Order: C-alpha cells, then structure tokens, then sequence
C-alpha cells in the first residue's frame, strides 16, 4: 500500500538526467522564462488599460507587441526543447536497455517469462518514446500556469494567501485520494478490457466446436459478464474523473469569488486600479 | 370470510360483545389517559388545564365582584387582588398564578381571606393535575410498543425436513441495535378442535415448543434467526399434509415475541400469524448472513426469499410409518 | 441599535395605524414567519435523526423540487443582495430588506435537508410541515406582492420581479407537495400506495449508486466519497467495484438496441442492416440521452460567458471614477433598487459570476458524465451484436479470407471504441458551434471589428490543427510499421538468445535490431516535429490573436479608447474560446472514423449466415 | 479476517443492511431520544427549548407591530404586552412566560385577546415540551447499560476435567455491591452448520445448557463463580479436540449474562464471547475466594489466572468411547 500511494520520484529522477545538463537545463529556463513573459504580457496590458483610463500609447503598444512576439518565439523554443528531450532520452534508453538485456546470463532468460522481457521494448518503449514527452509537457505547462496565476491573483490581492492555504490543503487532500483512486481504476480497466478481446478471438476461431457443443448460450453470458466488467471498471473511472473535476472547479469557483470580492474592496477605496482587477479576475 | 385470530403485523381481530362494564374501564383512568393516541392526549391535558384557569378565574372574577373591587372607586379600599378589572384580568390573574409566572400586576393582598384560600386550594390543584398530567406523559413517553414494530417476521413461513425431520419454520429480526433484553418466543397452534368427548371448542390455542438446546423458550436476537419448531409424534401438525395448506383451511399458527427492551426496561410483546395458505412446503430460507470485509453482516433484502428444496410431499406421521417400514 | 424596520422620522415606519397589511415591513415581518416555524419544527427532527443501511427510495417530483429549490436558492441571494444594496444611502440599517430573504435561504436549505431525510427513511407523514411551510410562505409572498401591486410598484423595480419569482417558486413547490400527496397517499386516504425502492439499490454488490443518489449528489458526485475514501485504506479490486445496474447492462442496452433495429427494418426493407439503419437505431437506443446530455453543455456553454459578461461589468464599475450610487426611486421611504443598476454593482456581479460559474461547471461536468455514460452503453450493446452475429455467421467466409479473426478483433477493440468516443464527443457537434458563434458575438459587441480580427485567426487554429493532426497521424503509423518490424527482430533474437550465446552472436544481432531502430528513429523525428508544432500552435495562436486585436484597436482602427473592462473581456472570452476551437478538430475527426466504423460495422452484420 | 459474532466487552458486530425503513426507526422517536449520548441528548433540548422560545418571540414582537406597541405611541394606547420595544424584549418576554419566572417588568395586559390566545399557546406547549424532556431524561437517568460494563467476565474460557466428564469453564464477577436480582445466563455455540439436508446457515446459535444443581439457568452473583457447561452425549462441543482451539477455527461461545438491578429495577444484559483460540485447554481457573480475619474476601486480581492441569488431551466424545472400552 506504501509502494502504490508513492510517485516515482527516482525514474523521474533517472529519466531527466538521461537528458543531460545542458538539454535539462535549458528545458527549465526557457518554460520559467516563457510563463514569467505571459505574466509580464498580461500586466503591460493591464498597465496600459490604466493609462488609457486617466489619458505614449505608441509606446505601450510597442512594447506590447515586443512582449507577445518573446512570448511567440519562447513557446516555439519550449515546444521544439520538450520533443527533443523526449526523443534524445527514448534513443540512449532503448540503447541501454538493448546492450544491458544482450549482456545478461542464460540464467535470466531461462527463468525469467518472455514476456517480461519483451513487453519493456514493446508497451514501455513505446510509452517513453511517444507518450512521455507530451504529458510531460502539459504537467510542466499546466503546473506552472497554476502557479503564475495564483502568483499574479495573490499579487494584486495580498489577503487571497490568507484563503489559499486552507483552498491549498483541500485541494491537496483532493488530489491525493483521486490520485489513488485513479490509478488503481485505470489498472483495472485495461485488466478488464483483455479478457473481452480474448474470448473475441476464441470464439472466432473456434466457433464449429463451440456451435457443435451447443455452447452458444454460454459463451454469450460469459462475453455478457466480461464487458459487464469492463463498463463497470469504466463507469467507476469515469466517475472519479468528474469527482475530482467537480471539487477542483468548485475550488475554483472559490478562488475566483475571494478574490473579485477582495480586488473589488481593494478597488473602491484602497487605490488598487481597475486593470490590476480585471487581470486578477482573468 | 375465514377470519383470522391475530393478522400479520400482530394486531388481534377478535371482537368483544355484551361486556357487561361496572365502570371498570375508566376507574382504570389512567391506563386510559396514557393509551389515548397522542393528539387525543394532547387535547386531554389542555382542555384540562384551561378548564382549571377558566374555574379558577370564575373564582376570582366573583371574589373581586364582592369585594366591589370591580366598580371604579376612589381608593379608600383595597382590592383583595389588584388590578382586577374585568373577567379578562381575572383569567390573566388566574393563568399568572396556576402556572407560576406571576407578574405581579395582578396580585394576591391581604384584605379578604377567601382570596388567601383560593390562592392556596388553586396552587394545591394546578400542582396536582400538574403532576398527574406529569406522570401519565412519562409512562407515555416510555410505550415500547412503537419498540415492537420495528421486530419483523418472515411474511411466509416453511415446512421443510430438517435432521430427517419435519420443521415449522419462520424467521424474526430486529432492525434497531438496541439489544432486546430476555427474548422468548411462545408458538400456538389456533384452530378448533373437537374432543372425543363431543367438546368443540372454537379458538382452541396449543402452545408448540420452540426447537432450542436447552428445551426452553429463550432467544439470543441480533441477526435475523430462524425459528423453527419439530414436528415430532406428539405435535398438532403430526397429520399436517401439503394438500392441507390452502387458504381456506382451519390452521393458524400465532407466534409471539417478548422481551424488555435495552433503553427504557420495559418489557414489550411483537407478535404474528400464519394461515394455511401462507405456510410453504417444501421451501427453506435462504442464507441472510454474510462475512464481509472483516464483519458480519445481514443482507434484508433476501429476509423472507425461500428456496423450493426437494422434501418428501407427505405428513410427518407417514414419514414415521414409512421409516418404519424402511427400517 | 439594529431595527428591523430601521430608525427614521423618530421610528415612524412602526407606526401602524394607516393600516396593519399595507405598512410594508410589517408584510415584511410577516415573511420571517414561515421561515422561523420551519427551522423551529424541522431542526429537533434532523437534529434527533443525527445523532445500517437504508435502500433510500425517491418521491415523485424529486428532481422538480430540487431543480425548484436551486432557482429558489439563486432568486434569495439575489433578494439579499438587492435588500443590501438598496440601503446603502440611508443611515439607520434597514435590516427587514435583507434579513427575511436570509432568513428564507436558509429555511430553503433547511427544508431540501429535511426533505432528504424524509425520503431516505421514507416517512412521507413528515411532509406535513413541508406542507405547511410551502402555504404560509406562498400567502405570506403573495400579501407581499398584492400590497406592492396596491403601491404602485411596477417591474421596473427589481424586488418586485423577485418577489414576484418568489411566489411563482412557492407556488410550484407547494404543487409539487400536493403531488407527493395525490401520487403516494400517505394522508387523507384509507390505504396509502406502498413503493418499494429499485431492485437494483437493494442488491448488496450494486456499489455504482449514481441513478439512485439525488439530483445534488449526482451533479456533485457525493456518493464517490465513501468509495473513494476506501480506496486509500484498500486497494480496488473487481469486488469493491460493485455490479452493473440494470439500467446500464449489456443485457438491457442490447435489448434495446435490438427493439430499435426491429423498428427500423419494419420501416425500410432494402438494406435493413446498412449504415443509415444503424445510425437510425443508434438514435432511437440513445437520442434522449444524447440531447440530455446535449442540453447540459449547451446551457453551461450559455453560462461560461457570465466570466466575461460579469468581468466586464465589475472593471466597468471600478473604472467609474467619483462614482456615488443613490437609488432614485423611494417607495413609502424605502429605497428600491431598479434592475438596470442592480447588475450595475460589482458585488453583486462577483456573487452572480460565483454562482453562474457554480452551476456552469456542474452543468458540464454532467453533460461530460451522461456522454460518457451512454457512449459505454452502446459499446457494450454494440459489443453483444457483434458477438451476436458471430454466433450465427458461417465460417466459409473466414475460409475464403474476406473476414479473420483480427480482423473481427479489431473491430471491437478499435472500431467499437471509435464509435463510443464519437458518442463521447457527440454533443460537441452542435455545443462548439453554438459557443464560438456567440463568443464572436460578444467580442464585437465588447471590443468592434478588431476583436472580428482576432476571432478570425483564432479561429485559424482549428483548420491548422487539423493538418497538423493528419500528418501527426501519418507519421506515427510509419513509425507504427517500423516499431513492428523492430519488435519482430527483438522477438526473434530473445527467442533465440541461446543459439546467439552459444555461437557469440549478439552484437550482429544488435547491429540490425539498432539499424531498425535507426530508421524508426528517423521516422519518430518527424513525428515528434509535428507534435512540438501542434503544442506550439496550441499555445501560440492566443497570444498572436490578442497581439493583432489589441494593437489593431489602438492603432488600426483607431476606435473607441482601449478600456480594461473592454480589454481584459475580451481576453477571458479568447480564454473561453481557445478550448474548443483545439478541440473541434479532434472531434470532426471522430466523427469522420466514426462514419467509416459504422460502415465498416454494417459490412460485418450483412455477411453470411448458417441456416436455421 | 475471522469476524466475531460479539466482541469481549458484549458489543454486537453485525452490520444490517438494506433496511426498508418506512419510518419506523423515527416513529420509535422518544427511543431515539432517550438512545441519544449525553451531549447529544443535552443539544437536543436545549435546542428545543430554544426554538420554541424564538417562535413565541417572533409571535409575541409580531403582535406588539401589529397594535403598534413598537411604535412611540401618543400616550393613550394600553399595550398588548407592556414595555415590549424590540424583538430582544420579546425575546426576554417569551422566556420569562415559558419557563415562568414572570419579571414583571413586560406583561400581558388584557387589551388584544390575541395575546390572551399565544399566552395559553405558549403555557400549553411550554409545558409539554418541558414534560416531555423531563420523562425522556427520566428514562435516560435510569438507563442500566453503565451497570452492565461493571460485570466482568473471564478473558479466556477453559476446557477441563471436572467429575470424570469435560466441562466448558468460564468466570464472571461482579464489582458493586448492588445485587443483580434474579441472575440468568444464557450460552450459545456460534457456528456455521450444515444440515444432512444441505441447509447451511452461517450463525446458527444453539443454546448449550449451563451445569446447575435445578437443572435450569439461575445464578447467584455475589463473588466471581466459575460458570462451566458440561459436555455430555449431546452437546455441541462433543467433537472439540484440543486442535481445534486455534484463531482460524469456526466455533465462538457467546455468554448472556442478564437480570434487574436492585437499585433501579431495570432489567440489564451484559455478554461475552470466546473465540476457538481464547478457548484454553487443560487448564482450570485458580481459587479467588479466601477466609481473611472473619470475612470471605475476594482478590480480583487473581479474576482470570489459570493453573494448567493434566487432563486427556482428546475430545469428549474419544472419552467415552475409551471409558466404555475401559470399562
Ligand atoms: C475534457 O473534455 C472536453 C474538454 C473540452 C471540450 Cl470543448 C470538450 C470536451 C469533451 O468533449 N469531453 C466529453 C467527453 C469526455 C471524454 C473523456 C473524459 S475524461 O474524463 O478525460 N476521461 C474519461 O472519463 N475516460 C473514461 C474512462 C473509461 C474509458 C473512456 C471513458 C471526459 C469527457
Ligand atoms: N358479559 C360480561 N361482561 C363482563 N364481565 C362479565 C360478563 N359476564 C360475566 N362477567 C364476569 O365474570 C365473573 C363472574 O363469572 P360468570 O361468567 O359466572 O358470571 P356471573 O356469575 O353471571 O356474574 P356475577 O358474579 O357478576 O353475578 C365476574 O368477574 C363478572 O364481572
Ligand atoms: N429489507 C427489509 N428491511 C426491513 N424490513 C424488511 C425487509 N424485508 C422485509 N422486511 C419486513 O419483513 C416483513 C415481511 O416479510 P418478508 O421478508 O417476506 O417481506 P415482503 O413480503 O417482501 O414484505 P412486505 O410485506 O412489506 O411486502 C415485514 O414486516 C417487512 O417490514
């Protein structure tokens, strides 16, 4: 139980520095840079609302336009870094793995199942070479706007922390349990969508010795529960997706009501402008 | 048509005629005032207490009329209560005192004394039907026959061979998980029988002994269990045939659950009832009880499912002539 | 001090003499009274039942009144806002504005409560006092509304529209006790209708309980709570994961999906297993749950624009410079706020905006959960044909190789799938067109023809997106073809890895395996180009969009003076917009394979059968 | 794994499921009410108490706008209730006429009947609510299950040779003075059984007979006595080997202790249960009666120590077929 609840935080560890410094290293400068750049593009417009309001224009939009042109070339560089990354880790690690497996005794693969083995280059492989860049490019990108906004919704309203820490913890205590959930239901649905393509197959190429038996019925109540438990493994999956999204859109449903509360009051009467609230509340 | 002694949620159906009633049904006043339905109670305590203030008012009302305390005056006089003015204030006056909340506006002086008596002999009988209404509410508030609704019986009992042997079975739960203190159960056969001596007789009741190891009536209820009773050779359902369980058929069979109840102390009766027709042959219970992630627990929705089981479809005395003959 | 009908002219608004109905806080007072008697009787009752395993069944009218009691809920807090708002000119505080509709939205909360602890342990008899509440606090709202008709207020003040909601609410709720009370007879009738609940909630292994949990719990998902709390303690297995209810077996989706299919060969007899019937009998299995689910994300796609809408109103207030708010009209001295200033406050547009957010994404989360829910249905009836037919088909046609065993594999495994992730992404059809055509609509109403400009090349990411996706897809098929080929040779060597260590014959074994792996590589890159491009352009596109509508505005254009209310809108409706308009070539996609799926699917029901 | 029927301290385990309620575990309210912990009990009455206060409240400041009594009147106007200026002077007034302390200071005069009217109202209900709180904490003050958890029963039950024949062998104790009159013990052998027939019930309780002089289950419960149960020819535990008493075995003895408390005379049940493990074998319960300077003193720290004995490591059933080979 201590082993399923535990991120691997060692094979993330193992996978990046495949990468080297040099590829890592400029993978984490230019997304902090690009996100602080939309940040900064977002405020210039703010600024440049206020300016308009108590009205160099020709100047704001000057700067603007240099800002979104950065922030165009730095989600081409992050883009083109994040692919690369995941293309020179999927080729030194499919070398190693190929080198290590060849060098092995006769022994490992006498006793250890075919199986096992093959199912690393074929289903691993495949993962690491294709799916891994992309995920890993949404987390770092949705992680990272998830904490410039709150950055930039704690900036123009300071009392906001003062609500976040316990919006933090319960988001917390959020994720963790649909973390949990999620990875053992999704577990059990692929478990639960093989044997239906199985008993597929068997029926195909058998089927002279199941109609002869006069087995028809029984097989069709055995195909019965299979994808009887293949919907319930998905119905169960599905329903913990819209549990965690319904929390975490209720979080930030809350969010946005304490902070256009708190920018509006700071707007009033405490000398907070009309742009700084209106980027708070985007 | 075919009338049965007791129906299923135990209610008794038997009706009383030419009872010949020398007051001794309200002289036990209070058995009355406590088994009233709870509007009816409720009705009986404040129309009592509002005809004690309107009495009592009437008293003071004519108390201050005598005294002339009703007449406007000048004030060399005192009023035996003050600010009596009208029969409105003598109910006010009257309220104030019997319920003890005094305001003061209206109050008892020492002029005339049948004020002073007046005041004593309404605060002797506010605190007397105070307490009397008092008492019958709390052995009101302790009815546990609410307490025997919630014990269920199996809406159909079975006959089925048991240990190569014909048993009566039914099953009882509870619901709650307040324990019931001291649990007999007493079966009857009712049916009317006739005496070889010509005595017929119409509701004759024969209590049936209820299957247990140490040959008594006891029984431990947390989980749903089944009572079952033997029919061994001295039994009134000796001759009891399959063909015999049809609805108009003179067999009943009363069963009647006792005990204290756990919270109150109070001992409480759950009872039953099953017809020919509702008695199954060949039929047993299904199993209620599982072992589930670390506890037992009792699946309701199968509390009365039967399993049509393979018995042989004759009476218990031929099975012992027929084991007989096969011995 | 407090004073309920506040401290003005020496207390003259206690003064009652004119007449004791038509004083309006008095009318006032009189709405706190069906409030106060409701949590007075209902509160012991809850509070004792507070402090096993019920098989909790569902009154009729159970969705109308929580539909009833969520409008209810938002017309109080607009109540308490107006009352809020309108008293803010007046020294005394006016607490008879507000209070009461307090006071009434939490009577309202506390009644769904009691109402929910009524129908799990189905006791209708206590719906007596739900009753009378929904009597008293309908003749109380309707003295209100009388004696504002006798006053002369009219709907351009809107606390005599709420008002006016507020008896239209109480009246349907009481509709719907005196429903509760004809449909089960638990009062004025010799013999009340006994209901049994579903059979399905009484079978001890039934654990996907989202069909018998109330309306709130099923648009929250509170019954995942217990489940899900469990799972941290144990792991989930096929027993924790509990039985399929009836409503959603293969069985019954089968069943009646094969009802549909007998119902459209009646109709059409020339080909009543080709694409068209199919199609026909999958809208005549699932239509009323497609556009349930339809419904939902329509109504949250109209409720997502409540961000922007209440963002530009909020930053249109705050950039209100000297701004000094005084409710004109004055009615027997009491203030009322009129609707057009109403939604003119940026509170009561922060409260508006969290409960329209509030509603909007459980509205989506729900249409995401029916789609999904009605998409393993018809894969699990489409999974039961098919193997329907492979009971009957004859085996002279796999013998003569227009049909094999993957070939019939494949058709579960992708096309069955492909057809369910259609029905997943079915509503999306008719919802992206609807919010990008009202998106752009609202953008030229807040910014002109410069966020036209805008709109266009956002709107350029779909068409792009889609290119990049086919030559995405084409590439990782190459890359398929050369993975398998790779996948070939390591079988081969690993199964013959005895044989190679015998003779030292690994490393020209590697040498192919990696040559293999060489040109998958070659292959992978051009793959891994074209997803950096989709990422790019996904990312990319907003930022140009803005850059080009806001620098256009000021300086193209030359309109109306940038504004941060007009500009940061518009900015959260190109949020808004970014979302679908990456999706909508996902799902034309999905439509188009769900096309060839379908035919593909008819082929493999109009083969050959053994005869009977 | 391996749940039990009844834990040691007597608390039941079973978890009911699908339970129809059709109101019944409400309509058995004052149950509830009385069934309530403490603090619980406590919340709900002082709610109740205040909730009817609040009500009369608003009715009494309701009544004080409608005669304008809120208002600064002209001076002439008697009020409805004198010196009621605010809903907290209703507040204080619906308090002083519930629990009738009368200040006085605001009081019903006899101007609007109305007010006449909510006065009885609110002295009617106040009344009831306040007789209904006081018997449901009557019921509550007399509750026995506290003098329940004061009977103490042997942590572990012993097998061993008493007269020749096997005897199951548990002690209970009582720690108070205070005599439980007309002490019973009922013990069960809970087991799953199967039936010659088939039929397998999951926790068929079968009552075993305890060992006494009347042949019945009466005890006298001043000291701790050892409770043994005799396993004779027909018994449950006749083919219960010493192997048999391990964790994973199905056999648990449940023992129901019950009788009245001498103080409150209520029926009170305190039980046990011993699983197959805390069954031991040849063993016997030490001496913990002693004569000490003219008493018979009882040293309770000895309550459940075992001396182990030599008895024949075989069941009871082998025992008498070796006694009649023997013999
Ligand atoms: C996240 O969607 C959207 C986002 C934006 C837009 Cl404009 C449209 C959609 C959309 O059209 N969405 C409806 C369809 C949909 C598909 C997947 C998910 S999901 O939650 O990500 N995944 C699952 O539930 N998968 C289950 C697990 C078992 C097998 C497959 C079903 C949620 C919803
Ligand atoms: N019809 C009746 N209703 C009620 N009680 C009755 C009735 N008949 C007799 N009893 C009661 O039965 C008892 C007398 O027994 P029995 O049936 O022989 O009556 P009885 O001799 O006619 O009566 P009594 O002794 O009053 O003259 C008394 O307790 C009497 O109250
Ligand atoms: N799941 C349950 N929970 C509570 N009580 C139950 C349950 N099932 C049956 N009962 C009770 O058992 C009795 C009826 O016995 P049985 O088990 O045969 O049920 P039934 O015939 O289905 O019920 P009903 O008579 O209400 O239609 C009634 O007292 C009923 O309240």
């Amino acid at each position: 139980l201590h082993q399923r609840a535990k991120i691997p935080w060692r094979a993330c560890t193992k996978y990046l520095s495949s990468a080297g410094i040099l590829l890592l290293s400029l993978l984490v400068f230019s997304q902090l840079l690009k996100h602080m750049v939309l940040v900064a593009i977002d405020y210039w417009l703010a600024k440049w609302t206020d300016s308009a309001l108590v009205l160099d224009q020709s100047v704001y939009a000057m700067v603007f336009t240099l800002l979104c042109s950065l922030g165009i070339v730095l989600c081409l560089v992050t883009s083109v870094t994040v692919e690369w990354t995941g293309l020179k880790v999927a080729k030194r690690l499919h070398r190693s793995l190929l080198n290590r497996i060849i060098l092995a005794p006769m022994r490992f693969f006498e006793t250890t199942p075919l199986g096992s083995i093959l199912n690393r280059f074929s289903s691993d492989c495949n993962t690491i070479d294709q799916h891994i860049p992309s995920t890993l490019e949404c987390l770092s990108r949705s992680t990272l706007l998830c904490v410039s906004a709150l950055t930039v919704i704690s900036y123009v309203t300071p009392v906001f922390l003062v609500a976040l820490l316990p919006l933090a913890v319960v988001c917390y205590f959020i994720q963790k349990y649909f973390r949990v959930a999620s990875r053992d239901l999704q577990q059990l649905d692929d478990t639960t969508q093989l044997p239906l393509l199985s008993h597929f197959a068997e029926t195909v190429e058998g089927l002279t010795t199941i109609r002869a038996f006069r087995y028809e019925a029984r097989f069709q109540q055995k195909l019965l529960e299979y994808t009887d438990s293949n919907n319930i493994a998905s119905l169960f999956l599905t329903a913990a997706n819209r549990w965690l999204e319904v929390r975490m859109e209720y979080i930030g449903a809350c969010v946005v009501l304490i902070a256009a509360a708190t920018s509006i009051s700071n707007s009033l009467h405490r000398e907070l402008s009309a742009g700084l609230v209106g980027l708070g509340l985007t | 048509r075919r009338a049965r002694f007791v129906s299923k949620k135990g209610n008794c159906n038997v009706a009383h005629k030419n009872i010949r009633e020398e007051g001794r049904f309200l002289q036990d006043v209070f058995t009355t005032l406590v088994d009233l339905k709870w509007p009816h109670t409720l009705l009986i305590f404040t129309m009592s207490f509002l005809c004690s203030w309107l009495l009592f008012a009437m008293a003071w009302w004519l108390i201050a009329f005598a005294h002339g305390d009703l007449a406007p005056s000048e004030g060399t006089a005192e009023p035996c209560v003050t600010s009596i003015h009208s029969f409105s204030s003598a109910f006010l006056f009257s309220i104030e005192v019997q319920v003890t909340i005094g305001f003061g506006g209206r109050m008892v002086t020492e002029e005339c004394p049948l004020a002073i008596l007046i005041l004593i002999v309404q605060n002797i009988v506010g605190l007397m039907i105070n307490a009397i209404m008092l008492g019958c509410i709390f052995m009101k508030t302790a009815q546990a026959h609410r307490r025997a609704e919630t014990l269920i019986f199996s809406k159909h009992a079975v006959i089925a061979l048991r240990h190569g042997r014909l048993c009566f079975m039914l099953r009882v739960g509870d619901l709650r998980k307040s324990m019931i203190i001291s649990a007999t159960i007493h079966m009857q056969v009712v049916r009317k029988t006739t005496s070889p001596e010509g005595e017929v007789v119409p509701l004759h009741q024969v209590d049936i002994p209820m299957e247990n190891g140490v040959g008594g009536n006891s029984i431990f209820l947390v989980a749903p269990l089944i009572i079952y009773h033997v029919i061994d050779a001295n039994s009134p359902l000796y001759d009891l045939a399959p063909s015999d369980l049809h609805h108009h058929q003179d067999l009943e069979i009363i069963v009647i659950l006792e005990g204290v109840v756990e919270t109150t102390g109070i001992t409480t009766q759950a009872r039953t009832s099953y017809l020919a027709d509702e008695i199954l042959w060949g039929q047993r219970f299904v199993p209620i009880v599982a072992e589930e992630d670390g506890r037992y627990s009792v699946d309701y929705s199968k509390f009365g499912n039967t399993i049509k089981v393979p018995t042989p479809l004759c009476t218990a005395r031929q099975l012992d002539e027929d084991h007989s003959l096969l011995e | 001090p407090l004073a309920f009908c506040g401290t003005e002219n020496h207390s003259a608004a206690y003064r009652v003499d004119q007449g004791v109905l038509n004083n309006g806080c008095f009318v006032d007072a009189l709405n706190v009274v069906p409030h106060v008697f409701l949590l007075f009787i209902t509160f012991p009752i809850l509070f004792i039942g507070w402090g096993h395993h019920s098989t909790w069944l569902h009154f009729p009218g159970h969705n109308l009144r929580w539909i009833l009691t969520f409008i209810l809920l938002f017309v109080l807090v607009c109540e308490i806002a107006e009352g809020i708002l309108s008293d803010g000119v007046t020294e005394s505080r006016h607490l008879h504005l507000y209070m009461p509709a307090g006071m009434a939205f939490m009577a309202a909360i506390t009644s769904v409560v009691y109402y929910h602890n009524i129908e799990t342990s189905n006791f209708p008899k206590l719906l007596i006092a739900l009753l009378i509440y929904w009597t008293l606090a309908f003749i109380t709202k309707t003295i209100k509304f009388v004696k504002f008709y006798d006053h002369a207020i009219g709907f351009s003040q809107l606390r005599f529209c709420l008002t006016g909601l507020l008896v239209i609410l109480y009246g349907m709720l009481l509709l719907v006790e005196v429903n509760v009370i004809r449909v089960r007879r638990y009062i004025f009738f010799k013999t009340p209708r006994k209901v049994k609940p579903p059979e399905d909630l009484q079978d001890l292994g039934v654990r996907f309980l989202q069909p018998f949990v109330n309306l709130l719990s099923k648009g929250t998902y509170w019954w995942m709570n217990a489940f899900i709390k469990t799972a941290h303690k144990k792991p989930i297995d096929l027993r924790a994961i509990g039985k399929l209810p009836i409503a959603m077996r293969a069985l019954t989706n089968y069943q009646r999906l094969c009802v549909a299919f007998d119902a459209q060969a009646r109709k059409d007899t020339q080909s009543p297993q080709g694409a068209r019937a199919i199609w026909r009998a999958l809208c005549h299995a699932f239509g009323r749950r497609l556009i349930l689910s339809s419904t939902f994300r329509i109504l949250a796609d109209l409720l997502g624009f409540a961000g922007p809408l209440c963002i530009f109103g909020i930053v249109d207030h705050l950039g209100k410079e000297n701004h000094v708010f005084q409710p004109k009209t004055q009615f027997l001295g009491v203030y009322f706020v009129s609707s057009q200033e109403f939604l003119g406050n940026a509170y009561v547009l922060a409260v508006l905006l969290f409960l329209a957010l509030l509603l909007q994404r459980t509205f989506l989360q729900a249409s995401y959960y029916v789609a999904i829910e009605t998409g393993i249905n018809l894969r699990g009836a489409i999974q039961t044909k098919i193997y329907n037919k492979i009971m009957h088909l004859s085996t002279s046609n796999l013998s003569m190789g227009e049909m094999t065993a993957g070939q019939i594999c494949n058709l579960v495994a992708i096309d069955t799938n492909q057809l369910m992730w259609f029905f997943f992404l079915c509503p999306n059809l008719w919802a992206m067109p609807v919010q990008i055509i009202v998106g752009v609509i609202l953008l030229y109403y807040i910014l002109g023809v410069s966020a036209l400009i805008g709109a266009a090349v956002i709107i350029l990411l779909a068409p792009v997106q889609y290119f990049v996706a086919t030559k995405l897809s084409q590439a990782q098929r190459s890359t398929l073809e050369h993975s398998n080929e790779r996948l070939k040779q390591t079988n081969e060597m690993l199964r013959g890895m005895k044989l190679l260590k015998l003779y030292a014959w690994e490393s020209i074994f590697c040498s192919r395996v990696e040559v293999t792996r060489r040109k998958e590589m070659t292959s992978l890159r051009a793959f891994a180009v074209y997803t950096s491009i989709s990422i790019f352009m996904n990312t990319a596109i907003p930022i140009a969009a803005v850059l080009i509508t806001f620098v256009g505005h000021v300086s193209f254009f030359k309109e109306s003076d940038l504004s941060p209310s007009v500009a940061f809108a518009s900015l959260s409706l190109f949020h808004i917009l970014v979302t679908p308009l990456f999706l909508l070539s996902s799902v034309v996609r999905s439509t188009v394979k769900a096309l060839v799926s379908v035919q593909k699917l008819s082929e493999f029901l109009s083969s050959a059968e053994i005869r009977e």
